[PDB]
């Protein structure tokens, strides 16, 4: 039963949370994906803080 | 220190590397002890302990 | 620095396949004129189905994709018809597509197999192989009293590329090689192996010795078809279309090398 | 969702070209003929014809992508020949060929049918 | 002419430490006119190579009998006179290895020149007097013939 | 090179002869030999060379109380040397062209260009002196004016360009300023954790010893000692 | 729940085949022999008619 | 800090690099003058890293020190590695 | 702009291909690559004049040349490691040992001249001999890819 097209996703200035003005969780809501905290970790070793602060900021909730 | 297991070291970074009097590296089989426990100040202050 | 003279050795001919040996030629070509048969030779086949009604237990898609399937005689129309994308008509018309018609409905208690049979079509020349006048008819849905199925179909001129429904082929057993003399394979223990049917060798022996000044002649073929064209026709079709898309190669060439300059 | 039509392996889209001739700058006297809407089943045997005329030097062809409908052929010959005229000559030779086995084909079915 | 070197040879075994391919074979030569020792890899599927045989060897440097160099790539349109017609197993290769017995003080004697045919290796050890053409990074050729 | 060799082969492999001149006419050409075998300025600075790769012999004897010669190291000296053999094609059957002076002043040049510590104050030079230690070791003794003249028999061109390419090579493995070496540790030490395994006498490996060696536990799963004796009883084992 | 009208690997028609091949299995034929008898040579084939299971059987005993 | 003597290292980082690349990108993409030539480079990215194998990009790179200090290094000073 | 060449600059895969970890390539040949670059570079593979047109149309770094085949009678035949010579780029030196490689051949004779055909040796950017595998392919340091890097 695990096909692609139920878990094809993406997105691009979608619809945002009410509490806090970030994306939505789940392909249902056309919620974006979690830049968790590993992915932090990741940028923060390879020096991007132009792009680390790209998706914590300019990408997420300005 | 509960037991303590006596043994000869098969393996070089246990063994005792010495310089030998034409200057190469010679590993001595030499015993060692394996305790259990732990009790440094008291262990190393004994005699025919290195 | 040109071509070969090749031949041709006929081992079997039928209407269901046709046994054929060529001989002097090229593997590429025997390879191509092999993908040729399967996927570039027309055949006439139902591209469009509207569902009037259907209460039977199988959904829309299941009957069109089945219908869809179902060899139809090709053998002089296919020649005839145009693609639907190079007609300057609109709709279906009679030179592009053959127009087909099922109307059943399960009156009595016995379970109604609704068959090939029942395909009417609006071309005498066009019709199910099963309708072709043993081998019985294609089964396309059973129905429960009460239930019907109603449709009004279109085939349509395609080849394989297209979809597998355009495939006139049911198996072509290409061989060439019989005995490993040119040592193509590597057969870890021979002995192990059996012989091909156009294998001539003793049984006491395994493989032919290998042949260095050897090159791929010979290549035996099984074309099988499905019913729609003639085994013969098959072949036929598919030399002049390999022929004609090489010609419109070269025409598009002979375009690209004058207009340089 | 992005399953392509299965149209779009054979026919050409507008304005876009059947074939493409561009002269390889690395060794003289080659080209690369880039062919959209084709496959190895042309490929292999315009290589194959082309491998057997001895002013051929290179003589190859290659699918960048089994997804895409294009191939690539190229095709390197002597000075005093030329890649565009092997070309035409093995486009041709294959011609020929293909009528021959046809014409032959058909005389073997007639003596087949007839006995 | 272009010849590095020239003697006859005869096979005195073949795969002593056993068969390692199929279509490749090491045969233990020997010679009779320098007394050189050889050890090659040939491929016996095509040129089939029997215990006992006796074969001509000529290293040279190039295939065309007068002076001149290659260009190291596959030209088959060539009618130039090439000698590689005067003989039957042809391999090309490059010099990687020039061992010999010479000392801190004392020149080399008896010399042995490494050479590899694209993976085929052969090794000609002997009297250095025979192997002074032999030079590392050196494209050579083989011309092996069969004889009687 | 340095460390495990004996002294009899670490003379006979690193000193050079300028007494044999039979060996010399064979290693190097005709110009060369006869200013090896007349200069004594240049016999006093091979004598030199040969002392100081002692003492650095020495000092690897005490960084490396083990017979383990493998190290890390930013360039490899035996590739780059192979390198410029095939790139300016040298024969090592011909006597080479490159004076063993050449050799050592280029590498006391080489030395001085590597810093990774800039100042010419003594602080600043020890800490240069202490952080390029173990590869200028590593490089006298690859670049040894003995081995360049009768192992790898490199000429004056090779030489000139295998100094420049050290240089560059060795200059692109500096550590950039702004990289953030502690994720880039923390990471390097957390992948191979997911691959290792969770488990004479039982000896606690793998994640849990990880894990009590990260958060100091006062109360170890295997606390054990490693004792080892001083004489006779290292040797019998009544007295152990 | 339908005998396929094609084999999905060659090609050849099965569709008509299904019916048949009930009619000889309760003739005392063994699946092998009927489905000789089809003419059902290549193993593909066979896979096709030896492995179908007849669903739609069941779906008509429910009322439309 | 004193021009004169500058203990930074002569090279440029990474990281130097990679925002120096990005910023001059932006300026070319906001319509700012070009220093080098264009015969096709249009794309921002590529016509910055012509400029810099040129050297020819009019920035100066502020390095901060920790003691607070700072040295500012053309990108013409700094030699390019990479 | 600035993110994506920052990107293009510190986080692109080439860049990426070896590690501080344990400074070694992380990415390097896999499954049929490996197996097949095994069964390629043999010493009992041969190709015919067909078979290499059609492999050397697969090389973006080939200069057009076709090299001089290592038999030339009587029949042309190029071998395996004739053509990754030509995979392999520039001028690098490498040496390795297969998985198969004894011990006891490194001492007595026939070292430089390997019966099984181990002791992986790339000159000049040729393989001179030798079967490649994960020890000169894979993940490993030292291997033909590291000293690509
Ligand atoms: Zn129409
Ligand atoms: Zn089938």
């Amino acid at each position: 039963k695990h096909m692609v097209d139920d878990k094809i996703h993406s997105r691009a200035r979608g619809p945002i949370q009410i509490l806090n003005r970030q994306p939505m969780e789940g392909r249902s809501r056309d919620g974006g994906l979690r830049f968790g905290e590993m992915e932090r970790d990741c940028q923060i070793a390879h020096g991007a803080a132009q792009f680390l602060r790209e998706r914590l900021f300019e990408a997420s909730d300005p | 220190i509960s037991k303590v297991y006596m043994h000869l070291p098969q393996t070089d970074n246990k063994k005792k590397i010495i310089i030998t009097e034409d200057g190469e590296f010679k590993a001595l089989q030499e015993w060692i002890l394996e305790t259990d426990g732990v009790s440094l100040m008291r262990v190393l202050s004994e005699k025919d302990v290195d | 620095p040109y071509a070969n003279q090749p031949t041709v050795r006929i081992t079997e001919l039928t209407d269901e396949n046709v046994k054929f040996i060529i001989e002097n030629t090229d593997l590429a070509v025997a390879n191509s004129i092999r993908r040729v048969f399967i996927a570039e030779v027309p055949i006439i086949a139902i591209d469009w189905v509207q569902i009037d009604a259907n209460s039977s237990v199988l959904h829309d898609e299941f009957i069109a994709h089945r219908l869809g399937l179902i060899p139809l005689t090709s053998d002089d129309i296919v020649d005839k018809l145009q693609y639907s994308r190079d007609c300057t008509c609109e709709e279906f018309c009679p030179e592009c597509s053959v127009e087909f018609t099922l109307d059943v409905r399960c009156n009595e208690d016995q379970t109604r197999h609704v068959t090939s049979r029942d395909l009417i079509s609006n071309s005498p020349r066009v019709i199910p192989v099963t309708s072709r006048n043993e081998q019985d008819d294609i089964l396309i849905v059973k129905l429960r009293k009460g239930q019907e199925l109603r449709l009004r179909a279109y085939a349509k001129k395609g080849f394989g590329k297209e979809h597998a429904k355009w495939n006139p082929t049911a198996g072509v057993a290409f061989e060439y090689d019989p005995d490993n003399a040119l040592r193509h394979t590597v057969y870890p223990k021979p002995e192990e192996w059996p012989k091909s049917e156009y294998s001539e060798l003793d049984e006491d022996e395994s493989q032919a010795p290998y042949d260095p000044n050897g090159k791929p002649e010979r290549f035996y073929y099984n074309v099988e078809s499905c019913g729609s064209l003639r085994p013969e026709t098959i072949v036929l079709s598919a030399l002049s279309g390999l022929k004609k898309k090489l010609s419109d190669l070269q025409t598009q060439l002979s375009h690209e090398i004058q207009s340089d300059v | 969702m992005n399953a392509p039509p299965a149209f779009e392996s054979f026919l050409l889209f507008e304005g876009e070209k059947k074939i493409t001739i561009n002269k390889d700058t690395k060794v003289p006297n080659a080209c690369l003929f880039t062919i959209n809407k084709e496959d190895h089943t042309l490929g292999n045997i315009i290589k194959s014809q082309l491998l057997k005329d001895p002013q051929v030097l290179f003589a190859g062809y290659k699918v960048p992508h089994p997804l895409e409908h294009k191939i690539i052929i190229r095709v390197q010959t002597t000075p005093d020949y030329s890649p565009q005229e092997a070309f035409t000559n093995a486009i041709t030779d294959l011609i020929s060929e293909l009528s021959l086995l046809e014409e032959r084909f058909r005389v073997a079915i007639k003596d087949k049918q007839e006995g | 002419a272009g010849i590095l070197f020239e003697d006859i040879f005869d096979v005195k075994d073949i795969d002593p430490e056993g068969k390692k391919f199929d279509r490749v074979s090491r045969l233990h030569c020997e010679s009779e006119s320098f007394k050189m020792d050889l050890i090659l890899d040939v491929n016996i599927q095509i040129y089939p190579v029997d215990l006992g045989d006796k074969f001509r060897l000529v290293i040279a440097s190039t295939l065309y009998e007068d002076g001149t160099l290659d260009d190291g790539e596959y030209n088959p349109t060539d009618d130039r006179p090439s000698r590689a017609d005067q003989f039957e197993y042809v391999m090309y290769g490059k010099v990687y290895r020039i061992e010999g017995d010479e000392t801190s003080t004392e020149a080399a004697t008896r010399l042995s020149a490494y050479v590899s045919y694209g993976g085929l290796l052969m090794r000609l050890q002997g009297d250095a007097n025979n192997l002074h053409g032999f030079e590392v990074d050196s494209r050579v050729y083989l011309l092996m013939k069969k004889l009687a | 090179a340095t460390l495990k060799p004996s002294n009899k082969a670490f003379e006979k492999k690193f000193r050079f002869d300028y007494t044999n001149e039979r060996a010399l006419r064979r290693t190097l050409q005709e110009d060369l030999v006869k200013d090896v075998l007349s200069n004594a300025h240049i016999q006093n600075e091979l004598e030199r060379e040969f002392e100081r790769m002692r003492e650095d012999r020495e000092v690897l004897r005490v960084i490396f109380p083990t017979g383990d010669s493998k190290v890390v190291l930013p360039c490899n000296l035996l590739r780059m040397i192979w390198n410029a053999q095939k790139i300016f094609h040298i024969n090592p059957r011909l006597p080479s062209d490159l004076h063993p002076i050449k050799v050592v002043e280029g590498v006391k040049e080489l030395s001085k260009k590597l810093v990774i510590v800039n100042g010419d104050d003594p602080l600043s030079r020890q800490a240069q002196e202490n952080a390029t230690l173990l590869f200028n070791i590593h490089l006298r003794s690859t670049l040894c004016s003995r081995r360049m003249a009768e192992e790898f028999r490199l000429s004056g061109e090779a030489f000139d360009w295998l100094l420049g390419e050290i240089e560059s090579k060795f200059n692109q493995a500096i550590a950039h300023p702004g990289e953030m070496v502690g994720a880039l540790a923390a990471q390097s030490l957390g992948e191979p954790a997911t691959q290792m395994t969770l488990n004479a006498k039982n000896v606690t490996l793998g994640v849990p010893r990880l894990k009590e060696l990260i958060n100091i536990s006062k109360k170890p799963k295997t606390p054990s000692l490693t004792v080892f004796l001083l004489g006779q009883s290292a040797r019998d084992a009544e007295r152990a | 729940m339908i005998i396929p009208v094609r084999c999905f690997t060659c090609g050849k028609i099965v569709g008509n085949k299904w019916e048949a091949y009930l009619g000889l299995l309760q003739a005392e034929y063994t699946e092998g022999d009927a489905l000789d008898a089809l003419g059902l040579k290549r193993y593909c084939c066979r896979r096709m008619l030896l492995a179908h299971v007849d669903l739609i059987e069941k779906l008509l005993n429910y009322a439309p | 800090q004193a021009n004169q003597k500058r203990i930074t290292t002569p090279y440029m980082t990474k990281y130097e690099r990679a925002r120096v690349l990005g910023t001059r990108a932006l300026q070319i993409a906001m319509c700012a003058p070009v220093m080098v030539e264009l015969e096709g480079e249009t794309d921002p990215l590529l016509i910055a890293m012509k400029e810099l194998k040129a050297r020819k990009i009019p920035i100066i790179i502020r390095r901060y020190l920790p003691d607070g200090s700072y040295e500012d290094w053309g990108v013409d000073e700094l030699i390019i590695s990479d | 702009l600035e993110t994506r060449a920052e990107i293009q600059e510190l986080a692109m895969v080439p860049r990426m291909i070896v590690t501080p970890q344990s400074n070694r390539p992380v990415m390097g040949i896999v499954q049929d690559t490996l197996t097949a670059v095994r069964k390629f570079t043999k010493r009992d593979v041969f190709l015919e004049r067909g078979e290499v047109m059609n492999l050397l149309m697969f090389l973006s770094t080939w200069d057009g040349k076709v090299p001089q085949p290592a038999i030339l009678k009587p029949r042309p035949l190029w071998t395996g490691k004739q053509i990754f010579s030509l995979i392999i780029p520039g001028h690098i030196n490498c040496i390795r040992t297969h998985s198969t490689h004894p011990d006891d051949e490194d001492s007595g004779p026939y070292k430089h001249i390997s019966p099984g055909d181990t002791k992986v040796v790339v000159e000049n950017g040729e393989l001179i001999m030798g079967i490649l595998c994960k020890k000169s392919l894979g993940t490993s340091a030292g291997s033909l890819v590291h000293i690509s890097y």
